[PDB]
């Protein structure tokens, strides 16, 4: 017979649920969540130069635009999905019905 | 030439990512070893500081009474602690049942009575050639009739 | 001993992890004021919201550190010892001995005993003229000992420019009211400094890799006040 009492102390210690990880893809407009970094974009290869004790890359507007993978400590670019306005060519419905 | 609606490319997949886990808890130990105390001074070393690892205590060993006294074992898996107290002993399966927060009938209330709040959960399974003397275990002991 | 000097430009430290690439950031922290007032020693040093120290010596006697709310065995209080093996902290109360010296060899010298303990970190020894500076914030309940180490050859107090990086956040948060520094063994060759940090408002500079160079405060003379207006480093006439 043997107990398993647990106590949670204000802040909780490393004892936590473990993380499961999945496999990392690029080059497609997906969803993320980099050790608690929510987003969606396009993962590419990057060139940065973080130093050895930072996470993210701000830019000057303040949105993070490179991130680099716990796993394996590389730097990877993201992208915003493609987006934008549609317009409509037509002459007058009174000539054809093409567009 | 009229501007009516927009266009937006849609995600393909989700993906999630976290480090190593690593971070292995060295009370594995406690559970099968056959000298994990008696009943009285149970090993004071607590879980804490590692991971919250239940999943392998459900596939662990076959269990007769396994009886989780706080949260669904479920959802044990994933939520968070601090620190985890452990104790191991050994009794009678129906001591096993009389064990209970706040609860009387020998070990229960006499040897170690088990917490009032008590945020845990207990874990038992049947040892008998473990830790069984061949002309009776006399070296274990156990309080009869305590004072209170 | 409890003379006077003026800190130049020193103390400035990494505020976060984000990586920035030629860029200008405006920040409110917790800072140490430019041509601030630190005492030059050759202690009952009260903690109010963070201290700065810069140390110099050849030896390393001024290492240990105690913090608390009465640095007794009556409140938790801590010991940071950084020898050529392993650092240790303890977050555990210790009867203060009569002088904070080290007998050598650990325990009874500086204190008494060791009685209900709890969380004992363990790393790296810290130490790798070997001008060694520490950030000493306690933010909520995460402990920062912002470091960093320049051995390169100066003056008692030199000049220059150089950035603080972290070190751990440790999940404390007992009172720390006071501190104290320690010693390994009054009139010695104690060459170490003091400075309290501050609120304040700086502006930094990244480089293209990514590491502060340059900073200018915000509340020192109109100029200073004039380039954080503007975010630049040069102003035009007028
Ligand atoms: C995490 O595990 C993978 C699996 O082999 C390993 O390649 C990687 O180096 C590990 N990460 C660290 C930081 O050790
Ligand atoms: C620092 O403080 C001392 C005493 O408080 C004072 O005499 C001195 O003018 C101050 N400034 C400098 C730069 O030492
Ligand atoms: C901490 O200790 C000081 C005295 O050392 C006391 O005045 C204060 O009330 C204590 N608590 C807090 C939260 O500062
Ligand atoms: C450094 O301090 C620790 C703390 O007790 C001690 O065990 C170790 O032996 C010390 N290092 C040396 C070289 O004595
Ligand atoms: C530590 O815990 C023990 C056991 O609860 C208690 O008796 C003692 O007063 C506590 N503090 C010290 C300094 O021993
Ligand atoms: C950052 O990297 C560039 C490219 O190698 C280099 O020219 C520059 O000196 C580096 N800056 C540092 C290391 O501070």
């Amino acid at each position: 017979v043997v107990v398993l009492s647990f106590e949670l102390l204000h802040a909780p210690a490393t004892v936590c649920g473990p993380k499961k990880s999945t496999n990392l893809v690029k080059n497609k407009c997906v969803n993320f969540n980099f050790n608690g970094l929510t987003g969606t974009g396009v993962l590419t290869k990057s060139n940065k130069k973080f130093l050895p004790f930072q996470q993210f890359g701000r830019d000057i507007v303040d949105t993070t635009d490179a991130v680099r993978d716990p796993q394996t400590l590389e730097i990877l670019d993201i992208t915003p999905c493609s987006f934008g306005g549609v317009s409509v060519i037509t002459p007058g419905t009174n000539t054809s019905n093409q567009v | 030439i009229y501007q009516t609606s927009n266009f937006r490319v849609q995600p393909t997949e989700s993906i999630v990512r976290f480090p190593n886990v690593t971070n292995l808890c060295p009370f594995h130990e406690v559970f099968n070893a056959t000298r994990f105390a008696s009943v009285y001074a149970w090993n004071r070393t607590r879980i804490s500081n590692c991971v919250a690892d239940y999943s392998v205590l459900y596939n662990f060993a076959p269990f007769f009474a396994f009886k989780c006294y706080g949260v669904s074992p479920t959802k044990l898996n994933d939520l968070c602690f601090t620190n985890v107290y452990a104790d191991s002993f050994v009794i009678k399966g129906n001591e096993v049942s009389q064990i209970a927060p706040g609860q009387t009938g020998n070990i229960a209330d006499y040897n170690y009575k088990l917490p009032d709040d008590f945020t845990g959960c207990v874990i038992a399974w049947n040892s008998n050639k473990l830790d069984s003397k061949h002309s009776g275990n006399y070296d274990y002991w156990y309080r009869l009739f305590r004072k209170s | 001993t409890q003379s006077y000097t003026n800190s130049f430009t020193r103390g400035v430290y990494y505020p976060d992890k984000v990586f920035r690439s030629s860029v200008l950031h405006l920040t409110q922290d917790l800072f140490l004021p430019f041509f601030s007032n630190v005492t030059w020693f050759h202690p009952v040093l009260p903690f109010n919201d963070g201290v700065y120290f810069a140390s110099t010596e050849k030896s390393n006697i001024i290492r240990g550190w105690i913090f608390g709310t009465t640095l007794d065995s009556k409140t938790q209080s801590l010991l940071i010892v950084n020898n050529a093996t392993n650092v240790f902290i303890k977050v555990c109360e210790f009867q203060f001995c009569n002088d904070p010296f080290l007998d050598v060899e650990s325990e009874s010298g500086v204190y008494s005993s060791a009685n209900n303990c709890t969380f004992e970190y363990v790393s790296q020894p810290f130490l790798m003229k070997n001008l060694r500076e520490f950030v000493f914030k306690n933010i909520d309940g995460y402990f920062k000992i912002y470091s960093k180490h320049t051995p390169i050859i100066g003056r008692d107090f030199p000049q220059g420019f150089s950035a603080l990086e972290p070190l751990v956040d440790l999940p404390i948060g007992i009172n720390i009211t006071r501190f104290q520094t320690l010693l390994a063994l009054t009139a010695g060759a104690a060459d170490y400094y003091v400075g309290y940090l501050q609120p304040r408002t700086f502006l930094l500079k990244y480089n293209e890799n990514g590491t502060i160079t340059d900073a200018v405060d915000c509340a020192l003379d109109p100029l200073s006040e004039t380039k954080c207006t503007l975010k630049s480093f040069t102003v035009e006439k007028g």
